[PDB]
RNA sequence: AGUUUAAUGUUUAAAUAUUUAACUAGUGAUGGCACAGUUGUUCUAUAUGUACCUAUAAAAAAUAGUAAAAUUAUUUUAAUUAAAUUAAUAAAUAAUUAUUAAACUAAUUUUAUAUUAAUAUUAUGAAAAAUUUUUUUUUUUUUUAAUUUUU
RNA sequence: AAUUAUUAUUAUAAAUAUUAUUUUAAAAAUAUAAAAAUAAAUUAUAACAAUCUAAAUAAAUAAUAAAUUAAAAUAAAAAUUUUAAAAAAAAUUAAAAAAUUAAAAUAGGGCAAGUCCUACUCUCCUUUACAAAGAGAACGUUUAUAUGUAAUUGUACUAUAUUUAUUGAAAUAAUAAAAGG
RNA sequence: UUUUUUUUUUUUUUUUUUUUUUUUUUUUUUUUUU
RNA sequence: UUUUU
């Protein structure tokens, strides 16, 4: 639809999967408050 | 999910009034074997002043003693009453509506308008077949609505559902005594323990099911006729020792056209094939030509 | 020629001239009294006189039809007598209200030779169908005897605000 | 439309919407406010507020309003204001045959009203105006050019001005202001294409540089924005300050209410008119009894047919069309106006921008256009007066009345760039469009 | 809407026109302008009018700029912001313009199957109504409501009115803000969101399907029927359910599960009384005349009114989720009156 | 063992086959003869007339004037890229790209600049509100080359 | 019947000729076909059994842009995604299943116009006609005339009007083409 | 033109009824909204 | 024409 919030994957096991969707000016670029394994 | 109007009739009163507020002569199709169970609850206080043409159908099987009082009762109130065997079909009942207005109609102010007829009654006692017999033939031979009889859509040929608004059947032409429809207001399905017996007894609501087994009406038509005679003559009509002691023997004595898988030495017959017989034969007015209701000699 | 006169508010008569030169074909040349009945829409109710000039057959009776039609071409009905008559129609007509969502034609008044219709507080789609149009005019000419000029111009309007 | 008029000249360029909301702050002189309040005008209407100082400045303007929104004062008032600051401040000499300003006007009954509304401005002291229309031995009635005229404001139909020019009697030499009225139609083949060919001779004089630099202020006032009006203004005139109010324009007024009568038969259109003419109106000076009403006809063949049918039925009906003689048309107007005769069997003469007391317009044939409908209807309710318009639509005009009936309940602009009349516009909906007959079907039945 | 903007144009009201002065207020957010000039409206009462269109507009130029709450003002256009003063009229202005003893404040706390900061789910006793019918007398839920105000929330609001004879699971919202959200969860579903259990007497037709009846409530209690396969289009609304006969007494009863896609009146019981004409056990209002309890080996003494309608609002899938990703599903356990007939039949009552 | 239907078959033993499914009891009929396409039979199904009723056969052109599809040749030597719009009495040019040609002066660096005519070419499609990221589609080979830092 | 093919081409005559074409040593699905139970022939049965290999010989069919791939995870394009990118580590072979890949911008309601449909009062070119004239009209023909819808058609003094009266209708229940949910 | 007369379309001297919605109360009640 | 919400 309206493709929002891209995700630029850097590698894996060194990007934390929360920093993928980072580099987007938002409440991200912080630390995930409650992560799930 | 094709059920009918479902609700207590005593809440369909203040809407029935405004339906009589515009009508002229009230009709009704009842069953002479059920003078006041096939009546709407308001028959007492329904109109009291519009000229009612109250008809009892299937009168040939309803007893004749109770027929006199019920005749002269309304005939004293002024509102008329007509009894018919229905063998001579409604064609004579129609003739009544040709005669039973010429004598009692107020003269029409405008030479050709109508005699707006309000009909009531159970649709399964003769009111439906009385409408859809005069409703179908009007499509061909034409009096009003003035169109070329082509706009009836696919698969209707009749419309007693989902429109039934200003829908009305022109029974006659020069004294154009038209008749309304009254979307069915009777037999609410919330009926009484006993009324369903007398109803399914008369062939009306012929449904005999888990809700009302044969052995519940058969127990009723047997215990209503405790006087054995001219009914045991239907029993004696099939080899019965005249008097039946109770329900076990008479129903089991009449198992000559009944039965199921039973041994060559001990036969275990079927009492339900004898149930329907004893039930459905009384429907035909064959066993006895006797009513069900009590005929209050008092006003109620 | 009739339907044009019918469409001009005028009253009309039919007149089978040269009637004696026919072989006296009553009930055979009475198709003139059938064709004006078979499918002709509103010109029917007309009176088809019969005349022959040389003979004089009915030229006096012909004077009566014309003198009567002009008496029906000018005839006003009391506003009350109309309304107390239409409701008794609408009590018995087989219009199922989907063909005409319109309700009680409130007070049919007669402005001139042809009345007007006023619909029951509808404030909605105005007109009525052709089937329900003539069925109103068929009723009028019967009751009031307007069949002198069997044709009126019925006009419709809603209740304003 | 916003997502439009970008691909269209005269627009995509800002529309001066600077409201000034009162006459004082528009700087109109108190010698003109005293004359305005004398007339009854206290508060500036929407079009006035924004375009009176857009012409109090020398900005060439395109005034566009709805109907009866005050356009006549809008353009005229500040031009008198401007003329007064010419003869007094600059002291630009009057000369003989050289008028300071011309006014145009389509119809003879529109010319005259534009004169008395301008005559009432003798508070703008020195300004003397003369209007002129057809007459008998009328070419011998430019005697009022030989005579006192010196008329700074000369309101006239375009054709008669053009002949005063080409025969060397007028001399636009000193034409300081050049106004046009009801330009929607006047600048088109619909009238004569004579509004144009008059701009240019004026447009080619202020760029002549061998006589004094008289930059003529062009002022166009048009209720309708037609495609024709755009280009002959957007492409030729310099800096046209637009004043379009796109959220009230190309719409009939609010307090005006419409009625649609469906008529099946040719001769039945008459009783419905007399039944409508049973509203029993009679005024002092502005067998059957009608209200204040105009009846608009498809043609002057018919505008007199019904007229005589009405009259011979007992009404005090009047008649106004073009083929009338001079005495009868002058009289038959001065009876309807000024109390008498209460109803006017008119053709499209009365549609074109006329003001009076009328309160009920019968479309004896709903027109086949959106101009021929806004122009008739817009004569009913003017400047907040209530008003009713009745439409006797037929089988043949059913489409246009299938949509008019639908645009009104929504209050939509009537195809906001109107058409079918001035821009005949084979493009039904204005763009490089010939609407498709859509599909994605791809079954293509076989046999 | 086109008429709503008409009366807005043709209303003097008091039309409190509000200038936007050069210094203090030019530049401020509009929701600051309204809230510090009109202290009467709550802020949420100010957002509704400012967004709804019964708004405090702002007028600069010749048109009205309806605005969002964050639009800031202009450089002293004396840009008036008009606010409504006498809304009451054809406008119909927007929203915002005994004692419970113990043995009740305890009784209403054993009827709680699920509570969080946004809802409360209860277990209604079959026979207690929700709306009062004997206006001073009947003990209903709405009179109980100031008992589930656990943690002092503001009087939970009832969300879907379970009927009288219907047992089961109810939802209150604990917050008038949450109640607005929990509307789209009830009306006219497309896929099921709730399970009704019941014991209809008489094995219906095929044990999977969908019921489409077109109800019509004629006052009083007309309760009409399918009359139009499409609709009567005027006074009728349809009620659709996807029934599944989970298990069935061999030919005389069934345990049916209805997933009521719609929200119609007794749609459970009137569609059950004409899925076969086999109504629910103890349904004396619509069926109920076959016999008193329809004549079984159940408790059969008074019967005439003894057996309570075996209908149970069983499970509701709330939209609030849980610690594990699953959406939460309350599972109101059957009353004994259904636990009677389930174990009397040996079925594994799934709580 | 002759009569209006259901599964398998699915280039199948068949370009409709085997079994399933709905009623009539030959003193009146298997072809004799007969009918034919802007029309036969017609128990009136716009069913059937030799394995596609658009019947078949022959001869022909208006028949993509139709998002139709194709349209045969490397190494080259001039540019632009969305712009246009008025139905209709005496108002300087539609615009695009294209082919082919044409002329430097009041008008500054001792700067810079694709203007004109003739012909070829007019269908690449917005509805509402608000308002007075960026330059890339296109490279002769060898090198050369300035935009990088984590929570 | 395309054949050396599902086949007694049977109008007739008939009744004890052994009268001269059918491979294979396995297993599943299927396909035909099959002892026992909730007075009759039936069930369903998707239950034993029974028949249908392989290899050898013979060989067709539709299909085919090619890949350098292709396991598996995972985001990125008016987009619907064929690819590409990070991150992985994905082996041959035969057999059997069909989960995914190779066969239409559709189904259902609610609206409005259109074709189909009927119906004629007014529309157009019908021809087949009939009467009329013409011949001392035993008839054959050639002109002038309005009938049926026969039957096909179509019908929403410089100004300021004009280019449309010119067939009229019907939930015409189904089709078509649109929008709207 | 031709400029004269005292004017003149002047002539002239070469929402629902009627005679606000909905959330599956049992009349009158709830609660949300516009 | 007028009752009702
Ligand atoms: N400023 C004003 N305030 C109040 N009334 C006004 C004002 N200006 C004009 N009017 C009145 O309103 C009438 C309608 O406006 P007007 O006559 O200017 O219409 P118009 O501009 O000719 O109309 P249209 O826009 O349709 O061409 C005027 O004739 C006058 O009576």
């Amino acid at each position: 639809a309206a493709a929002a919030a891209a995700a630029a994957a850097a590698a894996a096991a060194a990007a934390a999967a929360a920093a993928a969707a980072a580099a987007a000016a938002a409440a991200a670029a912080a630390a995930a408050a409650a992560a799930a394994a | 999910g094709a059920a009918w109007y479902l609700g207590h009739m005593q809440s369909a009163a203040n809407m029935l009034a405004d339906k009589v507020k515009d009508a002229d002569f009230i009709l009704e199709i009842r069953d002479a074997r059920l003078p006041f169970t096939t009546e709407n609850p308001n028959i007492r206080k329904l109109t009291a002043g519009k000229p009612r043409l109250i008809i009892f159908n299937k009168a040939e099987l309803s007893n004749e003693d109770s027929n006199r009082a019920i005749q002269e009762y309304y005939e004293r109130n002024g509102a008329f009453a007509l009894f018919t065997s229905a063998r001579r079909c409604w064609r004579d009942v129609v003739e009544a509506v040709q005669r039973f207005t010429t004598h009692i109609l107020p003269p029409l102010p405008y030479k050709t308008v109508a005699h707006v007829g309000l009909v009531v009654g159970m649709p399964n006692v003769g009111k439906s077949t009385l409408i859809n017999s005069l409703r179908l033939a009007h499509e061909y031979q034409f009096h009003r609505e003035d169109f070329r009889r082509s706009r009836s859509p696919e698969t209707v040929s009749i419309t007693p559902g989902t429109t039934r608004g200003m829908k009305l059947v022109p029974l006659s032409k020069d004294p154009p005594v038209v008749l309304y429809d009254t979307p069915g207001l009777t037999l609410p399905g919330c009926f009484t323990k006993e009324s369903g017996l007398k109803l399914a007894a008369c062939g009306i609501i012929p449904t005999n099911d888990v809700s009302l087994p044969q052995g519940m009406v058969a127990r009723y038509i047997y215990d209503i006729l405790v006087a054995s005679g001219s009914s045991e003559h239907m029993a004696e009509c099939l080899h019965l020792p005249r008097v039946p002691i109770s329900f076990d023997d008479c129903v089991a004595m009449i198992c000559e056209r009944s039965g199921t898988s039973g041994q060559t030495e001990m036969g275990n017959l079927d009492p339900v094939r004898a149930h329907r017989f004893f039930v459905h034969d009384f429907i035909m007015g064959n066993l006895g030509k006797i009513t069900l209701d009590v005929l209050p000699r008092r006003l109620l | 020629i009739l339907h044009k006169v019918a469409q001009e508010g005028r009253p009309f008569v039919l007149c089978a001239n040269k009637w004696d030169a026919v072989l006296d074909q009553s009930a055979t040349a009475e198709a003139i009294d059938f064709k004006i009945k078979r499918q002709v829409q509103e010109v029917k109710y007309s009176n088809a006189v019969v005349v022959s000039a040389h003979t004089g057959m009915n030229l006096t009776l012909l004077m009566d039809q014309v003198l009567e039609l002009y008496d029906t071409w000018n005839k006003r009905v009391r506003r009350s007598e109309l309304t107390k008559f239409w409701r008794k129609l609408e009590k018995s007509v087989i219009i199922p209200y989907h063909v005409a969502r319109v309700g009680r034609i409130t007070q049919i008044s007669t402005r001139p030779p042809t009345f007007l219709l006023q619909l029951q507080t509808k404030k909605e789609e105005s007109q009525l169908p052709k089937a329900l149009q003539e069925m109103m005019k068929n009723a009028i000419t019967e009751e009031f005897g307007f069949r002198g000029v069997p044709l009126r111009l019925v006009q419709e309007v809603k209740d304003s605000n | 439309s916003p997502a439009r008029t970008a691909q269209s000249p005269l627009l995509a360029k800002p529309v001066k919407t600077k409201v000034v909301d009162n006459f004082a702050d528009m700087l109109v002189t108190p010698a003109l406010q005293e004359a305005l309040a004398d007339m009854g005008v206290s508060t500036p209407s929407p079009i006035q507020q924004t375009a009176i100082e857009a012409v109090l400045q020398r900005k060439n303007t395109v005034i566009a309003a709805p109907h009866g929104e005050g356009k006549t004062l809008a353009y005229l008032l500040p031009l008198y204001q401007n003329m007064e600051k010419d003869r007094d401040v600059y002291k630009i000499p009057l000369r003989e045959r050289r008028p300071r300003m011309i006014l145009l006007a389509p119809t003879k009954e529109l010319v005259e009203q534009l004169q008395t509304v301008c005559a009432r401005l003798d508070a703008a002291t020195g300004l003397t105006s003369v209007c002129f229309t057809s007459r008998k031995r009328s070419k011998y009635h430019l005697s009022r050019m030989l005579k006192n005229t010196m008329a700074d404001v000369l309101v006239m139909d375009p054709k008669l001005i053009l002949r005063l020019l080409r025969t060397r009697r007028l001399f636009i030499e000193d034409l300081r202001y050049f106004a046009v009225d009801e330009a929607d139609a006047m600048m088109s083949s619909l009238h004569d294409h004579d509004a144009v060919q008059l701009l240019m001779k004026v447009q080619k004089r202020n760029q002549f540089k061998y006589l004094w630099p008289v930059q003529t202020q062009y002022v166009f006032v048009t209720a309708y924005m037609t495609r024709k009006l755009e280009y002959i203004v957007g492409r030729k005139i310099s800096d046209p300050v637009t004043c379009m109010f796109r959220q009230l324009m190309h719409r009939p007024q609010a307090r005006l209410r419409h009625r649609f009568y469906a008529i099946r038969r040719e001769p039945e259109k008459f009783t419905v008119l007399m039944h409508l003419l049973r509203k029993n109106g009679h005024v002092p000076l502005p067998f059957a009894e009608g209200r204040r009403t105009i009846i608009f006809f498809r043609n002057i063949d018919a505008t007199t047919a019904v007229f005589h049918q009405l009259r011979s039925a007992g009404f005090a009906v009047s008649l106004l069309h073009a083929s009338l003689p001079y005495k009868v048309r002058k009289e038959m107007y001065a009876d309807f106006a000024s109390g008498r005769t209460n109803i006017l069997c008119a053709t499209d003469v009365a549609a074109r921008g006329l003001d009076l007391h009328v309160d009920m317009v019968i479309n004896f044939d709903v027109p086949t256009n959106a101009l021929a409908y806004l122009s008739r209807s817009g004569r009913t309710a003017r400047m907040g007066r209530e008003g009713q318009v009745l439409n006797l639509y037929n089988k043949h005009q059913g489409v246009i009345v299938s949509a008019i009936k639908a645009f009104l309940k929504d209050n939509l602009p009537m195809e906001g760039l109107t058409n079918r009349k001035a821009d005949m516009m084979q493009p039904r909906y204005a763009e490089w469009r010939t609407h498709k007959i859509n599909a994605l079907a791809r079954s293509y039945v076989s046999l | 809407l086109s008429l709503q903007a008409r009366e807005e144009l043709s209303r003097k009201s008091n039309e409190l026109q509000y200038h936007v002065v050069t210094q203090d207020w030019f530049g401020q957010r509009v929701d600051d302008f309204v809230t510090q000039h009109h202290p009467e409206w709550d802020y949420e009462t100010v957002k509704r009018l400012v967004q709804q269109g019964h708004i405090y507009r702002y007028r600069k130029n010749g048109k009205k700029r309806y605005t969002r709450l964050t639009d800031r003002l202009e450089f002293d256009e004396l840009v008036v912001v008009p606010t409504a003063s006498f809304w009451e009229r054809q406008l119909a202005p927007p929203s915002g313009v005994f004692h419970l003893s113990a043995k009740t404040r305890e009784m209403a706390q054993e009827m709680v199957l699920f509570k969080n900061e946004h809802v409360i789910v209860i277990n209604k006793p079959s026979g207690v109504p929700i709306m009062p019918t004997h206006d001073p007398l009947a003990m209903n839920i709405t009179d109980l409501l100031p008992a589930w105000r656990y943690t002092n929330t503001q009087t939970p609001v009832i969300c879907h009115n379970l009927d009288t004879e219907t047992s089961g699971c109810v939802v209150l919202a604990r917050s008038a803000n949450t109640h607005r959200m929990l509307g789209r969860m009830f009306v006219k579903r497309v896929v099921p969101n709730s399970v009704y259990w019941g014991f209809a007497v008489g094995k219906p037709p095929v044990n999977f399907g969908r019921i489409r009846m077109h109800f019509e409530v004629q006052k009083g209690q007309g309760g009409d029927v399918i009359v139009a396969r499409p609709t009567p289009t005027a006074d009728s609304k349809v009620g659709i359910a996807e029934f599944v006969v989970n298990a069935s007494a061999l030919e005389f009863g069934s345990f049916i599960s209805f997933y009521p896609l719609t929200t119609r009146r007794h749609q459970e019981r009137i569609m059950a009384a004409h899925a076969l004409r086999a109504p629910l056990l103890g349904d004396a209002k619509y069926g109920g005349e076959s016999a008193f309890p329809h004549s079984l080996s159940l408790f059969w003494d008074p019967a005439r009114k003894d057996v309570p309608l075996h209908l149970h609002h069983r499970k509701i899938q709330l939209p609030y989720k849980n610690g594990a990703g699953e959406f939460v599903c309350v599972t109101a356990p059957l009353p004994p009156h259904m636990e009677k007939t389930f174990k009397r039949l040996g079925w594994p009552v799934d709580a």
